[PDB]
C-alpha cells in the first residue's frame, strides 16, 4: 500500500542518516575517556573521601 | 499582595486598644508575622512576632506582658491586642510579612500602617543619621553590629530596608547579599561579621529616604538608628 | 523508639520495687 | 529474719524432710526454652522489625523464654536442699516464678485486646497506632512486676503464722487469693474478648450476600481457649480449695510440681499456636 | 544552637510533616479499585453504575465507604510498565461481556478477554489483591445463547445450550484461569445495564476483602 | 517494498561492519594499567522520612542542596538536603506521578506520571505558595521523564513511543522526537543541552538533536528494554541500565558500546543509573533493593549501598559530586557519601 | 519533649542513688 512505503522509506532515509557519520577508533575514545577521568578524579568527593572539615553532610 | 492595618486613632494613658490587620492577596496561613512600630521622629522598633501556626510568639522586652498578639487565619486577619499603654507607647505600627524556609525572604512585605497616640541585645549602629547628596555620585552607607552576625551556617543575618518619605519601609538585602524581588542591581551589599556595606550606583531620585539596618540572627530583632540621604 | 521507652518504663520499675524491698529489708 | 524463721514456716505446713520428676521436668523445660529461641529469634529473623501487630508474639516468646529459665532455677533449687537458701532468696526465686505466669497471662491478654480493637475498627489500611503498643506492653510487664513483687514488699506471712498457705510456706494467704482472683478476671477477659471477636466476624460475614471463611476462625479461637483453660484453670481450682478449706486437711496437696509444670507447658505450648495459625511466619520458619 | 530563621524553618518542616500526616491519614480511609477489562466490554456501564485521555478517577460513596476507581483502559502503552503502580489498591473490578463469546476481533473476543484475565490475576504486583468479576450483557447472552451455540468459543463444552448453566460454565472457565488460590478470591456477579445492585455488590465484595485484611494482619488468618 | 526492505538490510549491514571496523581495541585492553579505585564505603547521612507511598524519582537542584522528590501519594516534596528540612509539599493533582524535575535555575519543577500531562509548579511565587504554571498536554501515553533545559523549554518522554520539546510559555510543542518503537523510558541531557538520548522499550537508545528533531545514531545492544540512562560528564559517552541486569557504556563518537557492566550474581532489572562528578564511578540501582557502585573504567566492582526495604527506584549525584541520594519503594529518600 | 526527659532521666538517677544509699546504709 501507501503506508508500507512510507514506513519503509522512512526508516531507509534515517539509517541513511545514521550511517554516514565519521567515526573515531573505539582506542582513541576509551582514551579520551581514562583522560577525562584522571584529570578530575581529584575533584570527586565519592571516589577520595573528602575530610569531615569540609563535607556538608558530616 | 495587601496589607491594611486598622485600630488606630487615640488612647489616653492606660487602658487598653487592639490592632488589626485584614491580610488579602496571599497564603496568610502560610507566613509569620511581625509587628514593628515607629516613632513620630525617630526610626523603627520590633515589637512583637507570631508564628505560622501560632506556635511561637515573641516580645520586646519594652511589651512584654502588655501586648498580646494573635493571628485569625480563616479570617486572614493579625491582631494586636496592647494594654496598659504609655505616653512613649505612642508609634505608628506596621504589619510585616515573612516567612521562612532555605532561601525565603523574610521581611518582604510591609503593611500602611496605623498612627496611635498616646495624651543583652545586639545593638546596631549607623555611622550617622544625614548623608549629603549632589548629582552624580555613588553612595555607601554602613551599619556596624555589636556581634558577629556571621552564623555557623555561613548565612549573615543581617537585612537592609527603605523608606521613602511618607510610605512604608521597602525591603532591599535579605542576608546582606542578597537583593530582594523587585529591586534594581544598582543595590548591593557587602562586608564582614560587624561590619557591613550597602553600595548604591548610579544616582537618581526614587531612591530617597531612611536607610535601616536589621539583624535577624536573635529575637529581639533590634533595628539601626537609620541613615537618611537627601539632595 | 517506643521498645526503648518500655525498658526504661520496666526498668524504673524494677528499681522502685527494689527500694521498696530495702525498705522493708 | 534468719532461717530460723523458714524452717519454723516448713514446720507449719509439715512439707519438712529428713527424684526423676526433675529431670523429665526439665526435659520438657528446655524444650519450651529452645522453641522459645526459634520464635523469638524468627521475628528478628525475617523483615518483621517494624510490624506493630507483631512485637506481641514477641511479648509472649519473651514471657515464655522467661517462664523457662524461672522453672529451671525453681527446679534446681526446690526440694529438701531448699532449707540453705534465706527468706531473701527464697522470696527471689517466689517472685521470678509468678513475675513469669503473670506476664506471660498477660502478654495473652495483650494480644487478644489488639485483636479486638483491630476487628472492630475496620481500618482498611495497616495502622501502626505505637502509643498503644507501648500502654499495652508496659502494663504487662509493670503488672507482672507488681504481682510478682508484693511478697519481697512485706506483704507476705512473716508476720502472723495463721496466714500461711501450705503450698508456698512464707506467702501470705490473701495475696494468693488476690492474685488468683486477678487470673480469673484475666481468664474471663481474655475468653469474653476472643467470643466477641467471632461474633464480629460471624455477624459481619453473615450480613454478606453474593454466591462465590467464618468457621475457620473457630477453631483458632477454640483451640487458643481450650489450650488456655485446660493447662491453667487446675492450677485455679486447686488454689481456690485450698484457700477456702481448713488448715492441714488437703493432702490432695503437695504434687504441685506437676500443676506448675502443666502451668508451664500452658506458656510452652502458647508459640507454637501463634506461629502454626499464623501461615505468614511460618512462611518464614523454614526449618530447624 | 540554631539561629533565629532555622528554627523557623524547623517550624514550616514539622507544619509540613503534621499536614502530611493529615493527608495520609485522611487517603488511607479510601477504597482503591482498579477497573480493567479489554475494549467494549461495558465497563461504561459500571462507571455510570455510581450516581451520587490518560487516566480516570471516579469517586463515588456508599454506606460509609469512599471508593475511588482508576479506569486505566484509556491509555494504551505496555501495561507491565506502569501496573506496579497499583499493587496496592484493595480489589480489581473486571469487566468481562458476556454477549462476545460468538464476536470475532479478526481472535475470539473471549478468549482476548479470558488471556487478559490470565494475564492479570497472576500477575507478580497482584499475588493477593482480590478480583470482582463482572460479566456484563446477560440479556444479550440471554438472546445470543437462544439464537448461536457456545461452542465456537469452546469447543470442549458438552453441556445444553442453556442460559443458566452455559454463565456457571464461562464463570466455572475464568475462575479456573486463577493459578493461586490460596490467596486470592474472585467474586463473579452477573451484572445488566438496568439494576443498582451493582455497588452493592462491591460494597459487599470490599467489606470481605476488609475482613480477610484484618483477620491477616491481626494474625488470625 | 521488497526493494526497500533488502535496502535497510544492506544498509544495517553498512553500518554494523562499520561499527566494527573501529574497534581496534576494547576498553578492558586499555584500561587495564589503571590502579582500581579501590573499596568504595558509604554511608547514609542522611534519611528523608516524609512520604507516605512509593517514591518514584528524584532530582537534585543545581546548587547541590535542594531536593525534590515525587511519590504516588500524591505530593512533591522539597527537601533541604542539609537539615532534612521540608521547604515545600506540593499536592499533585494526579497521585500516579511517574517523574519529576528541579529547574536548572531553581524557579520550578515538573512532574508527570498516569495522567499523560506535564504538570510545571511555579516555586517563588509572591504570594508565597506554589501553584501550577503549566499542564503541558498533547501526549497520549504516560509521562516517564522529563529534564528542563531552562525556564522556558523542557523536554518530555513518554510512553507513545515519542519524546517531545516544549514551550512552556505558550504551552504546545515546538518539536516531536519520533522513532522509537517501545515505550520510552528515560532521557538524559548533555551538559550544553544540545544533544539529549532516550532509552526505550526496544533495547536501544537514540541521540536526539534538540535544535533540529532529528535522531543522529542509534545504539543497540541490550537484550531487554532500558529503563534509565545518565551522560558521562565528558557529554560523548552515556550509560544506560536495562532490565536484563545489566549497565552498557555507549560512546557517541565511536557509535558503539564500550563495555557491559554484569554480575552473574545479579539476575534483577536496573532501575536508575547515575556517573559521579568525575565519571568515574557508575552507581546503579536495582530491583534486589540494592545500589552498586560500579567503576566506569574497570567494570570490576560490586559496592553495595544497601539501606533500602524495596526497589531503589530512582538515584542521582549532586552537581559538585558532593553526595548520592537514592529513593526507594518503602518511601525513604537516604543520602549517601 | 526535652524537659521531661531530662526530668526522668534525673528522676532516675536519683532512685539510683538512693538504692546504693540504702544498700550501703542502713535504715
Amino acid at each position: 500500500n501507501t503506508a508500507s512505503i512510507a514506513q519503509a522509506r522512512k526508516l531507509v532515509e534515517q539509517l541513511k542518516m545514521e550511517a554516514n557519520i565519521d567515526r573515531i577508533k573505539v582506542s582513541k575514545a576509551a582514551a579520551d575517556l581514562m583522560a577525562y577521568c584522571e584529570a578530575h578524579a581529584k575533584e570527586d568527593p565519592l571516589l577520595t573521601p573528602v575530610p569531615a572539615s569540609e563535607n556538608p553532610f558530616r | 499582595v495587601q496589607l491594611v492595618e486598622s485600630g488606630g486613632g487615640l488612647v489616653q494613658p492606660g487602658g487598653s486598644r487592639k490592632l488589626s490587620c485584614s491580610a488579602s492577596g496571599f497564603a496568610f496561613s502560610s507566613f509569620g508575622m511581625h509587628w514593628v512600630r515607629q516613632a513620630p521622629e525617630k526610626g523603627l522598633e520590633w515589637v512583637a512576632y507570631i508564628s505560622s501556626g501560632s506556635g511561637t510568639i515573641y516580645y520586646a522586652d519594652t511589651v512584654k506582658g502588655r501586648f498580646t498578639i494573635s493571628r485569625d487565619d480563616p479570617k486572614n486577619t493579625l491582631f494586636l491586642q496592647m494594654t496598659s499603654l504609655r505616653s512613649e507607647d505612642t508609634a505608628m505600627y506596621y504589619c510585616v510579612r515573612s516567612i521562612y524556609y532555605y532561601g525565603s525572604s523574610p521581611f518582604d512585605f510591609w503593611g500602611q500602617g496605623t498612627t496611635l497616640t498616646v495624651s543583652s541585645d545586639i545593638v546596631m549602629t549607623q555611622a550617622t543619621s544625614s548623608v549629603p547628596v549632589t548629582p552624580g555620585e555613588s553612595v555607601s552607607i554602613s551599619c556596624r553590629s555589636s556581634k558577629s552576625l556571621l552564623h555557623s551556617n555561613g548565612n549573615t543575618y543581617l537585612y537592609w530596608f527603605l523608606q521613602r518619605p511618607g510610605q512604608s519601609p521597602q525591603l532591599l538585602i535579605y542576608r546582606m547579599s542578597n537583593l530582594a524581588s523587585g529591586v534594581p542591581d544598582r543595590f548591593s551589599g557587602s562586608g564582614s561579621g560587624t561590619a557591613f556595606t550597602l553600595t548604591i550606583s548610579r544616582l537618581e531620585a526614587e531612591d530617597v529616604g531612611v536607610y535601616y539596618c536589621m539583624q535577624h540572627l536573635e529575637y529581639p530583632l533590634t533595628f539601626g538608628a537609620g541613615t537618611k540621604l537627601e539632595l | 523508639p517506643v521498645l526503648c521507652a518500655v525498658m526504661n518504663v520496666v526498668f524504673i520499675t524494677i528499681l522502685i520495687i527494689a527500694l521498696i524491698a530495702l525498705s522493708v529489708g | 529474719v534468719n532461717y530460723d524463721i523458714i524452717v519454723r514456716h516448713y514446720n507449719y505446713t509439715g512439707k519438712l524432710n529428713i527424684k526423676l520428676t526433675s529431670v523429665v521436668f526439665i526435659l520438657i523445660c528446655c524444650f519450651i526454652i529452645l522453641e522459645n529461641i526459634f520464635v523469638l529469634l524468627t521475628i528478628w529473623k525475617t523483615k518483621k522489625f517494624h510490624r506493630p501487630m507483631y512485637y506481641f508474639i514477641g511479648n509472649l516468646a519473651l514471657s515464655d523464654l522467661l517462664a523457662g529459665v524461672a522453672y529451671t532455677a525453681n527446679l534446681l533449687l526446690s526440694g529438701a536442699t531448699t532449707y540453705k537458701l534465706t527468706p531473701a532468696q527464697w522470696f527471689l526465686r517466689e517472685g521470678s516464678m509468678f513475675v513469669a505466669l503473670s506476664a506471660s497471662v498477660f502478654s495473652l491478654l495483650a494480644i487478644a485486646i489488639e485483636r479486638y480493637i483491630t476487628m472492630l475498627k475496620m481500618k482498611l489500611h495497616n495502622g501502626s497506632n505505637n502509643f498503644r503498643l507501648f500502654l499495652l506492653i508496659s502494663a504487662c510487664w509493670v503488672i507482672s512486676l507488681i504481682l510478682g513483687g508484693l511478697p519481697i514488699m512485706g506483704w507476705n506471712c512473716i508476720s502472723a503464722l495463721s496466714s500461711c498457705s501450705t503450698v508456698l510456706p512464707l506467702y501470705h494467704k490473701h495475696y494468693i487469693l488476690f492474685c488468683t482472683t486477678v487470673f480469673t478476671l484475666l481468664l474471663l477477659s481474655i475468653v469474653i474478648l476472643y467470643c466477641r471477636i467471632y461474633s464480629l466476624v460471624r455477624t459481619r460475614s453473615r450480613r454478606l450476600t453474593f454466591r462465590k471463611k467464618s468457621l475457620a476462625l473457630l477453631k483458632t479461637v477454640i483451640i487458643v481457649l481450650s489450650v488456655f483453660i485446660a493447662c491453667w484453670a487446675p492450677l485455679f481450682i486447686l488454689l481456690l480449695l485450698d484457700v477456702g478449706c481448713k488448715v492441714k486437711t488437703c493432702d490432695i496437696l503437695f504434687r504441685a510440681e506437676y500443676f506448675l509444670v502443666l502451668a508451664v507447658l500452658n506458656s510452652g505450648t502458647n508459640p507454637i499456636i501463634y506461629t502454626l495459625t499464623n501461615k505468614e511466619m511460618r512462611r518464614a520458619f523454614i526449618r530447624i | 544552637t540554631l539561629s533565629a530563621e532555622d528554627k523557623a524553618a524547623v517550624e514550616r518542616s514539622k507544619m509540613i510533616d503534621r499536614n502530611l500526616r493529615e493527608d495520609g491519614e485522611k487517603a488511607a480511609r479510601e477504597v482503591k479499585l482498579l477497573l480493567l477489562g479489554a475494549g467494549e466490554s461495558g465497563k461504561s456501564t459500571i462507571v455510570k453504575q455510581m450516581k451520587i485521555t490518560g487516566i480516570v478517577e471516579t469517586h463515588f460513596t456508599f454506606k460509609d465507604l469512599h471508593f475511588k476507581m482508576f479506569d486505566v483502559g484509556a491509555q494504551r502503552s505496555e501495561r507491565k510498565k506502569w501496573i506496579h503502580c497499583f499493587e496496592g489498591v484493595t480489589a480489581i473490578i473486571f469487566c468481562v461481556a458476556l454477549s462476545d463469546y460468538d464476536l470475532v476481533l479478526a481472535m475470539n473476543r473471549m478468549h482476548e478477554s479470558m488471556k487478559l484475565f490470565d494475564s492479570i490475576c497472576n500477575n507478580k504486583w497482584f499475588t493477593d489483591t482480590s478480583i470482582i468479576l463482572f460479566l456484563n450483557k446477560k440479556d444479550l447472552f440471554e438472546e445470543k445463547i437462544k439464537k448461536s451455540p457456545l461452542t465456537i468459543c469452546y469447543p470442549e463444552y458438552a453441556g445444553s445450550n442453556t442460559y443458566e448453566e452455559a454463565a456457571a460454565y464461562i464463570q466455572c472457565q475464568f475462575e479456573d484461569l486463577n493459578k493461586r488460590k490460596d490467596t486470592k478470591e474472585i467474586y463473579t456477579h452477573f451484572t445488566c445495564s438496568t439494576d443498582t445492585k451493582n455497588v452493592q455488590f462491591v460494597f459487599d465484595a470490599v467489606t470481605d476483602v476488609i475482613i480477610k485484611n484484618n483477620l491477616k494482619d491481626c494474625g488470625l488468618f | 517494498l521488497d526493494q526497500l526492505r533488502q535496502e535497510a538490510e544492506q544498509l544495517k549491514n553498512q553500518i554494523r561492519d562499520a561499527r566494527k571496523a573501529c574497534a581496534d581495541a576494547t576498553l578492558s585492553q586499555i584500561t587495564n594499567n589503571i590502579d582500581p579505585v579501590g573499596r568504595i564505603q558509604m554511608r547514609t547521612r542522611r534519611t528523608l522520612r516524609g512520604h507516605l507511598a512509593k517514591i518514584y524519582a528524584m532530582h537534585w537542584g543545581t546548587d547541590s542542596r535542594l531536593l525534590v522528590s515525587a511519590s504516588q501519594d500524591g505530593k512533591l516534596i522539597i527537601w533541604d538536603s542539609y537539615t532534612t528540612n521540608k521547604v515545600h509539599a506540593i499536592p499533585l493533582r494526579s497521585s500516579w506521578v511517574m517523574t519529576c524535575a528541579y529547574a536548572p535555575s531553581g524557579n520550578y519543577v515538573a512532574c508527570g506520571g498516569l495522567d499523560n500531562i506535564c504538570s510545571i509548579y511555579n516555586l517563588k511565587t509572591r504570594e508565597g505558595n506554589v501553584r501550577v504554571s503549566r499542564e503541558l498536554a498533547g501526549h497520549t501515553g504516560y509521562l516517564s521523564c522529563c529534564r528542563f533545559l531552562d525556564d522556558n523549554q523542557i523536554v518530555t518522554s513518554s510512553g507513545d513511543t515519542t519524546c517531545a520539546l516544549w514551550d512552556i510559555e505558550t504551552g504546545q510543542q515546538t518539536t516531536t522526537f519520533t522513532g522509537h518503537t517501545g515505550d520510552v523510558m528515560s532521557l538524559s541531557l548533555a551538559p550544553d543541552t544540545r544533544l539529549f538520548v532516550s532509552g526505550a522499550c526496544d533495547a536501544s537508545a537514540k541521540l536526539w538533536d534538540v535544535r533540529e528533531g532529528m535522531c543522529r545514531q542509534t545504539f543497540t545492544g541490550h537484550e531487554s528494554d532500558i529503563n534509565a540512562i545518565c551522560f558521562f560528564p565528558n557529554g560523548n559517552a552515556f550509560a544506560t541500565g536495562s532490565d536484563d541486569a545489566t549497565c552498557r557504556l555507549f560512546d557517541l563518537r565511536a557509535d558503539q558500546e564500550l563495555m557491559t557492566y554484569s554480575h552473574d550474581n545479579i539476575i534483577c532489572g536496573i532501575t536508575s543509573v547515575s556517573f559521579s562528578k568525575s565519571g568515574r564511578l557508575l552507581l546503579a540501582g536495582y530491583d534486589d533493593f540494592n545500589c552498586n557502585v560500579w567503576d566506569a573504567l574497570k567494570a570490576d566492582r560490586a559496592g553495595v549501598l544497601a539501606g533500602h526495604d524495596n526497589r531503589v527506584s530512582c538515584l542521582g549525584v549532586t552537581d559538585d559530586g558532593m553526595a548520592v541520594a537514592t529513593g526507594s519503594w518503602d518511601s525513604f529518600l537516604k543520602i549517601w557519601n
